[PDB]
């Protein structure tokens, strides 16, 4: 029964609600579907079309309604501190004023440790591969899609080896490949499934997955929303890259940002697609970039497709700049 | 020791048939057991199961009575009907045991006497 | 709007209404919870009798909450003097008593057939939460597997061949055919310890002398076998059910309300792909909040040491392993 | 058959009274009358755990007989020192009862046929069903039969005790309720309506003191003034009389129904058909039965238990207050009741 | 000649057990969907009512309740398996609470002149406690039907 703690720290205020919406607390149940997804993703390249063998892996490793789980995942000591944060792209309805609406969420730091356990080694090292690809691209919570709930790792204490701790801009782009071909590898050794079928992935998943940067900050209280006005010249780095999604020239489109190469509730189709551009914020070297991961996909969702290029065109305008691949 | 208005309202004429399959198979059966102290469980082969008539079950026998046989007996007791007096009096409104599980009280049952008009 | 109607037969139908809208009061939790369901109706031409659903009746979760332990609070008195009564039960065995506080969420029951699809270990008489004694028994004796097969993995497989490569042989008739597959993994070790314990106690005497460690002390197999007792042997040891101290009933409440919100349902069930897709449809189940202080006692019948050593052993699995439902998700801890 | 003691049972945990001669809905079901369907604990059961307990108090010399400690090695030594040693070792190998039990409960099944018991422990009857209500979370509940049932086990100790002044104490009882009424406190009764509601049922109140304090006072006579640990007139307004098919329904419906699993740790998931259903009797409820005593049959009894009446007060002395295990699931704490010794 | 309430309570479980089995044989998953439902169904009606449970499995079936009536439902109507199996047991406990195992049966019906959720909904708890004892039994019946011949999941 081998042991995993990770002691998280939230750079950004984190909007986890449990049954009762107005309180906000860490939930074991939603990280763990979290980093089912993430696992999913992430084993999608080696898997591709595979719907059935990634099914069967994921039954294996998380467990289903016919085994237990092996690997056991809950949360320990939380020095949380409930405060109030608006969120990224919702602005009120507010007479001529129109400001953001701020919901109760987890205040920015609030170290929480998070215990992984496990009786093979080498599910525990997939689910701590699963756990950390999901920190590092991504956050965890409501409106993660557009910088919230991300976090970085303060501390690790694990038994079996993982991938080393990025330094820089390059070593993050390195490791999205290192973390592809380290589970590839403990794939193909343990459950020997079928080796990188050669389809593009119907799904979110690394088969075609781009990582971007843009801007970069050194003090963390000018980075999250704190400016409700456009004009305000203390627009921090989450509301400057706000203020250019606005902006409809970067992006070129016939409806702009409001068309549906984006989530699905926008204009008259409400559906529940949600935006292929996973918008985060990323510490490398205590300076504060912002990471912005696309996901693209073969079919955007059954009964219609998207042009993706307004993705990339929107990267390239307003001076993304490509770090992965 | 209720009154009989009170039970008339649930007395059920069935046909003789239809009585024979409820005296044949209603009859209470009890799964008695006896448990090994040392292992606390059922001791091997200590199992037998039991058949009893329900409570509330009326019966009636019929008693008769001579005269006394034997003879030098006392004047309160010299025709039946001095010694019909002692059963009725004895008798009436009394519980007896009748067939044996007493131990385990079972048997109990209220008896009244009485002659006819 | 929307429109809730109740299956119950005439009059009970308004009376219950009127216990609803918190017209008039209701003292038992288990009566209204279960002979009262509503069958609340939502903009759907439907009446969905779900905790979901009957949770919209309210004007928010935190009302459902605050009436839920309302409900609970107005039996305190009649629930202290039954608990003043089990501790008086306790004091009588020779039993030992100690109180674990719930470190996170708890939830026992959850897979009774109720109507809300979802239910919860809830007294008959003054609807509080409880743990029966068979669950402590259970995880006990499952806690005691998993730190048997840790400790003792492959001694016992290799002194237990022939067992192991009988469940091997029926794991590989059951599961499709896998005929030797079989991994010689905890899984097997806990399944052939399992079968051990259940259907050739008799075989044990020859690891009765091994020990393994709980806590500080040391228990042997014999004495874990004597403790849980067999098929043929009554077990040693009384598992006694846990119930909340009524003191803290009045002031934190004992019942509050999770979410399950399962996205990609559809992907688990009828096998479609995963994505931004497939709405999820979220339902809710009650659960005892964190921080509920229980009280547990178990009490011997031979030896006073077999009641000391299990109970330490309990208090090591409701440490580490935990009790009730989402025992793999970290619910149902606890701490001294 | 010279003296009677009462014996009243309060289950302070669910009681299993295991039936296993049957199957139905819900496995497992409990010892019922099969007319009435009322929940019953035969005799043999019952008599079974208060002769084992007894058997532990003896082996370990906690009985106390007329204030003093019994010590059988000696008191089987002074009585039967021709076989004090044979005997002995027949207890000592478990193959016999020790010296006190055989005289109070009979021989063991070895020496089945030297005497006969001295005790006839009668069946424990239902006295107060704990059945769910809006106000006064539960109701003890009874019936007419139950009372009537009651009134007819008062005549039998009276006609053992030969004392007619207890043979009145319930005589004037007799109530004609429908299904749709009943006789309960003010506690149960919803504020504002004369109706009461009892787990499924709206049922209009009856209106007569004196069959509710009859009945109270009946249990404060029978088991003094602790109602197994709450005065009895904090109960007394939580006590409802319902019709004979109600308190029927009652029983056959709101006995509790436990489902219990076994997980297997090779997949950590319910077994193959590892699921099973227990019926229990639901908790606080209360369960009579007398205890007939006759003239202990063994030769050259002890002066201490020679008589009927010394024999009585024994078995008060170590039955009463205390705790017993009814019916099965012993280890995982049920069938836990508390015991009370009465004599009218 | 007379026959008792037992024999026509096993040749109903049987008839509707035999009908699910022959007309589905193909749907694995109707038969072990129906199979699980009818072993849950008396837990289901013991814990919350008979009443509850007959709402319950037509909130399932999406149908609204005061529109109940048992003839004017097609089982077969429905494109999930779960619904399926969901409308065949309800189906079969109204029909066998309405009507029993036909008029020359020996059981005629309990409720004898309307469905058996209004008999619920308008009557004595007396009658809906018989009612329930009725469910019951012949739930256990077509649950040991279902166990026996159906096949399980």
């Amino acid at each position: 029964m081998y042991s995993a703690t990770f002691t998280l720290e939230a750079i950004t205020p984190v909007f986890m609600r449990g049954a009762n919406q107005s309180k906000a607390e860490i939930r074991a149940a939603s990280i763990k579907g979290l980093m089912r997804w993430w696992f999913r993703a992430l084993s999608g390249s080696y898997f591709g079309n595979d719907v059935e063998g990634l099914r069967r892996v994921e039954e294996y490793v998380f467990g289903s309604t016919k085994r237990e789980s092996r690997v056991v995942v809950e949360v320990v000591k939380e020095h949380v501190e409930e405060r109030f944060c608006p969120l990224p792209m919702v602005w009120k309805k507010k007479k001529g004023v129109t400001t953001r609406v701020s919901q109760r969420a987890i205040a920015p730091g609030s170290k929480f440790t998070l215990l992984l356990t496990s009786d093979d080694e080498e599910v525990l090292k997939l689910a701590c591969y699963s756990l950390i690809g999901l920190v590092y691209f991504g956050g965890i919570g409501f409106r993660c899609s557009r910088g919230a709930g991300s976090l970085k790792i303060s501390s690790l204490k694990s038994d079996v080896q993982l991938i080393d701790l990025p330094k820089n801009k390059n070593q993050l782009g390195q490791m999205v490949n290192d973390l592809t071909v380290e589970i590839a590898k403990i794939l193909k050794k343990t459950f020997l499934c079928d080796h990188e079928n050669k389809n593009c992935t119907s799904y979110s998943s690394f088969w075609c997955f781009y990582l971007f940067l843009w801007g970069e900050k050194a003090e963390l209280e000018e980075v999250y929303y704190r400016s409700n006005n456009l004009e305000n010249e203390r627009l921090t780095l989450l509301d400057l890259f706000e203020k250019e999604f606005k902006n409809k020239n970067n992006h070129l489109s016939n409806y702009g940002y409001r068309d549906f190469v984006f989530g699905l509730p926008r204009g008259t189709k409400k559906d529940r697609r949600a935006s292929p551009i996973k918008v985060g914020i990323t510490e490398l070297s205590e300076k504060y970039h912002v990471r912005v991961s696309v996901f693209k996909t073969k079919i955007f969702k059954p009964g219609m497709n998207v042009k993706w290029d307004n993705i990339f065109v929107f990267l390239e305008n307003i001076g993304a700049e490509r770090i992965y691949p | 020791g209720k009154p009989i208005e009170s039970i008339k309202e649930r007395i059920a004429i069935v046909s003789d048939d239809v009585f024979k399959s409820f005296t044949r198979f209603s009859t209470e059966i009890v799964a008695r057991v006896r448990i090994d102290a040392e292992k606390g469980t059922v001791a091997r082969g200590g199992l037998w199961y039991e058949e009893f008539l329900p409570s509330d079950t009326l019966m009636y026998s019929l008693i008769a009575v001579g005269s006394p046989k034997k003879e030098n007996l006392p004047k309160e007791v010299d025709n039946t009907q001095k010694i019909v007096n002692v059963l009725k009096v004895t008798f009436n409104n009394a519980f007896l045991q009748i067939g044996g599980d007493e131990t385990v009280g079972k048997g109990f049952v209220k008896v009244r006497a009485g002659v006819l008009t | 709007n929307v429109v809730v109607k109740y299956p119950v037969n005439s009059e009970l139908a308004n009376y219950a209404e009127k216990f609803w809208k918190k017209e008039l009061a209701i003292y038992n939790l288990s009566l209204i919870l279960n002979k009262m369901t509503p069958f609340v109706k939502r903009r759907s031409e439907s009446y969905k009798s779900s905790l979901s659903a009957v949770k919209e009746i309210f004007k928010n979760v935190d009302d459902f909450q605050n009436f839920l332990n309302s409900v609970l609070r107005r039996s305190l008195d009649e629930y202290r003097v039954f608990f003043e009564n089990y501790e008086r039960l306790f004091n009588s065995f020779s039993s030992k008593i100690f109180s674990m506080r719930t470190k996170s969420r708890l939830v026992v029951g959850l897979g009774d057939e109720s109507v809300y699809e979802t239910s919860i270990r809830l007294h008959r008489n003054y609807g509080v939460p409880y743990i029966p004694g068979s669950a402590l028994k259970g995880v006990a004796k499952h806690y005691a597997f998993s730190i048997l097969a840790r400790e003792n993995g492959d001694e016992i497989l290799r002194i237990y061949e022939s067992v192991k490569e009988d469940l091997k042989a029926r794991i590989a008739k059951r599961d499709k055919i896998k005929k030797n597959d079989v991994p010689e993994d905890y899984y097997l070790t806990a399944a052939v310890i399992q079968e051990l314990f259940e259907k050739k106690f008799d075989e044990l005497g020859a690891i009765r002398n091994t020990r393994v460690e709980i806590g500080d002390t040391v228990i042997s197999v014999g004495d874990i076998v004597k403790i849980f007792g067999t098929q043929k042997e009554e077990g040693s040891v009384i598992f006694f059910d846990a119930f909340p101290t009524p003191e803290q009933l009045k002031d934190k409440p004992n019942l509050e309300l999770d979410i399950m919100n399962p996205h990609y349902q559809p992907y688990y069930q009828h096998g479609e792909p995963p994505g931004d897709w497939h709405s999820p449809n979220p339902i809710f189940f009650l659960t005892v909040p964190a921080g509920v202080e229980f009280t547990f006692a178990v009490a011997s019948r031979d030896l006073d040491d077999l009641a000391e050593k299990a109970e330490k052993l309990l208090k090591e699995a409701l440490k580490k392993f935990g009790v009730g439902a989402k025992t793999s998700l970290g619910y149902g801890r606890f701490d001294a | 058959f010279e003296k009677a003691v009462v014996f009243g049972l309060y289950s302070i945990t669910p009681v299993h009274a295991g039936s296993g001669a049957e199957l139905s809905v819900i496995a497992l079901p409990i010892q019922r009358e099969r007319h009435t369907g009322f929940p019953v604990i035969w005799g043999q059961s019952l008599k079974g755990v208060l002769r084992s307990r007894f058997r532990q108090l003896e082996l370990d010399e906690k009985i106390e007989v007329e204030s003093q400690k019994w010590k059988w090695k000696e008191k089987t030594k002074e009585v039967l020192k021709e076989k004090a040693d044979e005997f002995i070792k027949k207890v000592e190998e478990r193959k016999r009862d020790p010296l006190l039990t055989e005289i109070v409960f009979g021989p063991a099944t070895d020496g089945a046929s030297e005497h006969a018991g001295a005790v006839s422990v009668g069946d424990a009857k239902i006295l107060l069903f704990p059945v769910r209500s809006a106000k006064g979370v539960f109701a003890f509940v009874t019936s007419p039969i139950v009372i009537q049932r009651l009134k007819e086990d008062f005549e039998l100790v009276s006609e053992i005790e030969n004392d007619i002044e207890l043979k009145q104490i319930l005589s004037r009882f007799k109530v004609e309720l429908s299904n749709n009424e009943t006789i309960a406190g003010n506690a149960l009764i919803l504020n504002g309506e004369n109706k009461v509601i009892l787990e499924d049922i709206v049922l209009k109140v009856k209106s007569d003191s004196n069959v509710i304090e009859n009945l109270v006072e009946v249990l404060k006579t029978l088991f003094g003034d602790n109602f197994f640990g709450k005065p009895i007139e904090s109960i007394k307004e939580r006590i409802a009389i319902v019709s004979d098919d109600v308190f029927k329904s009652f029983t056959r419906f709101s006995t509790e129904i436990v489902a219990r699993v076994r997980i297997d740790a090779e997949k950590g998931t319910v077994a193959r058909g590892g699921l099973w259903y227990e019926e229990f009797l639901p908790s606080d409820t209360l369960m009579y039965s007398l205890i007939a005593v006759g003239s202990p049959k063994k030769e050259n009894l002890p002066k201490e238990v020679d008589n009927t009446q010394k024999i009585v007060n024994v078995l008060k002395v170590t039955f009463n207050n205390a705790f017993l295990q009814i019916g099965g699931d012993e280890t995982v704490g049920k069938g836990f009741v508390k015991v009370r010794a009465g004599v009218l | 000649d007379i026959r008792e309430i037992e024999q026509e309570r096993a040749s109903f479980a049987f008839k509707v057990v035999s009908d699910i089995k022959d007309k589905y044989s193909q749907n694995k998953k109707v038969q072990g969907k129906y199979s699980s439902y009818a072993e849950k169904a008396p837990t289901i009606i013991l814990n919350n009512g008979l009443g509850a449970t007959l709402a319950f499995f037509l909130s399932k079936l999406e149908k609204p309740i005061d529109d109940v009536d048992y003839k004017s439902i097609n089982p077969e109507s429905f494109g999930n398996a779960e619904n399926i199996a969901y409308a065949f047991l309800y189906k079969h406990l109204s029909t066998w609470l309405a009507e029993g195992n036909g008029k020359d049966s020996a059981f005629s019906g309990l409720t004898n002149g309307e469905d058996p959720l209004k008999y619920i909904m308008e009557k004595t708890a007396i009658d809906v406690a018989i009612s329930t004892e009725e469910a019951l039994s012949i739930l256990n019946w077509i649950k040991k039907f279902a166990k026996a011949m159906l096949e399980e999941e």
